[PDB]
Formats: structure tokens, sequence, C-alpha cells
């Protein structure tokens, strides 16, 4: 089973950020799942489809 | 222009352990872990010590700790030594989304 | 060798502007924060701004709106700072600083502090 239920594709600043947990495909889940904890302790899952996000994962080598 | 509360100068014997407070508000340094410590050399640039309250980055002696309390941020240098004659300054993120520098600490190590 | 190369020793007359570079070596900019810090003689460090060269995002400290524009391009590794209108106040040395990253199997966590400064740029204002 995966984890969220809905995505959001907005852009949320690194100031609000605690962590930011990537999950590929498989382990109960056929699509690939970015949950991003926020300071607030606020737990939001976020669009693969986002630019920011892209621009993120493009880079984390 | 509003900077984080610091002692002016803290000095001890050479093996001696010594304590920095570093005190904000609510808004900075009472609002979150986002506390970090530099040490700066004269006509050097400040060298990171301590980030998130207590971790120290690879590198930074076990001598160096941190801690924090309310609105109040403590570095402590333990074992004092002449190459630990520097200044030193807390940094603190705030709710108003900038970062915010300690007075700075001068520490001197007291001869014989 | 994975450091912040700043521009050369600047010295300016009053009402000029300056703009001071910041190279990332042996590294990238990645999805790294990068933060303009001040430092008059003999006197404290001054956050001045940031910005977060992937998403373009700046941010500046109260005193410093309208003064100073930071600038990044993130396919040369290279970080500006123009601060215009320079007086008395502004003879300091400017650094550019890193603000990194920590990551496991846990995730991606921002760290809010400064952990690679740059050697640092002498700013001279003659009057």
């Amino acid at each position: 089973r995966c984890r969220c239920v809905q995505e959001s594709s907005v852009f949320i600043p690194r100031r609000f950020i605690d962590r930011i947990q990537i999950l590929p495909r498989g382990n109960g889940c056929p699509r690939k799942e970015i949950i991003v904890w926020k300071k607030n302790k606020s737990i939001v899952c976020v669009d693969p489809q986002a630019e920011w996000i892209q621009r993120m994962m493009e880079v984390l080598r | 222009q509003s900077a984080l509360t610091q002692p002016a100068s803290v000095s001890a014997s050479p093996g001696q352990s010594i304590t920095i407070s570093c005190t904000g508000t609510s808004s900075d340094v009472g609002a979150y872990d986002w506390v970090s410590w530099y040490q700066q050399h004269p006509g050097k640039a400040p060298k990171l010590l301590i980030f998130d309250v207590n971790n120290r980055p690879s590198g930074v002696s076990h001598r160096f700790s941190g801690s924090k309390s309310g609105n109040t941020a403590s570095l402590t240098i333990s074992g004092l030594q002449a190459e630990d004659e520097a200044d030193y300054y807390c940094s603190s993120y705030t709710r108003r989304d900038t970062y915010v520098f300690g007075t700075g600490t001068k520490v001197t190590v007291l001869g014989e | 060798q994975v450091q912040l190369v700043q521009s050369g020793a600047e010295v300016k007359k009053p009402g000029s502007s300056v703009k001071v570079s910041c190279k990332a070596s042996g590294g990238t900019f990645s999805s790294y924060a990068i933060s303009w810090v001040r430092q008059a003689p003999g006197q404290g460090l001054e956050w001045m701004g940031g910005i977060i060269p992937i998403f373009g995002t700046a941010n500046y400290a109260q005193k410093f709106q309208g003064r100073v524009t930071i600038t990044a391009d993130e396919s040369t590794s290279t970080a500006y700072m123009e601060l215009s209108s320079l007086r008395s106040e502004d003879t300091a040395v400017y650094y550019c600083a890193r603000e990194p990253d920590y990551y496991d199997s846990s995730g991606y966590y921002p760290i809010d502090a400064f952990d690679i400064w740059g050697q640092g740029t002498t700013v001279t204002v003659s009057s």
C-alpha cells in the first residue's frame, strides 16, 4: 500500500522543510512517492510532476 | 542590528572548561534547533563548530559541545588551549526568515 | 579543494557600487543555499542575504533591502552580491557561505548553518 492519498505540486521552501523522503517503485506501492515532513509537523505528499521537485531529483546523484 | 546577546569576553587558564551563552528570543533561538556556532581566528574566515544546537561536523574536536534551553544556547570548550584563542559567534535562523548572529565572544587563554 | 573561491580586493569611492563573485570549486551549488555575510573591521558577523541557486529564490536582511542584489548562475556555480550606495560603514570583509544538507536512507535534511565559507573579499570605501 502507498502512503499518499493526495499529491500537491506546490513549491515548499527550504525554511519549512524538516525532511524529504524519496520512496521508489515497489515495496507495496507501484508509483514513486516523495514525502515532505514540514517544520510545523504536517506531512505533505508532493507530485513527482512538480518542476522544483524534478530539479531536486536531477541533482540528487 | 537586532543581534543575539553574547558576553563580550570569556577567559580561563589552560586546561580549563569554558561556557559561552547566546540569548535571543522566541522568534529565533527559542523557536527551533536551527542554532549554530562559529570560530574565527584573527585575519581568517569563520569556521563552523556546531550546527543544530549540538551536532559536530567532521574535523571538529569532541572538546566543543553545544546545548539549548529556552531562548538561550550555549557553547562549551573543554581543555582550553592556545589554539582556542579566537572569536566565537552563535547564529540562529528566524521566524522572520533571516539569519541573525550573536554580538561575538573573544576567548582568551590566561597565563601562569 | 571543496571550497568557495571569491573575487579579489576592491577599492571603491563613496556612492559607487560593488559586485563580488563567489565560484564553487571542487563541487556544485546543487540543492544548497548560498548566503552573503559581512564583517566591518574589528566588528561582528552580519548576515546580508541569501539565494537558493536551483530555484533562484532570494531573501535579504531588512537593513540591506534595496542596496543589495544577490544573483546566481547554477550552470557555472557562481554567485554574485551587488551592493550599491557605498559609505564608510560598508568598508568590510564580505564572505559567501554554503548552507548544506544531510542525507541518509531516511531522507533529505536541510541544515541551517554555514559549513563552507569563502576566503573573504575586502571592500574599502575611500571616504
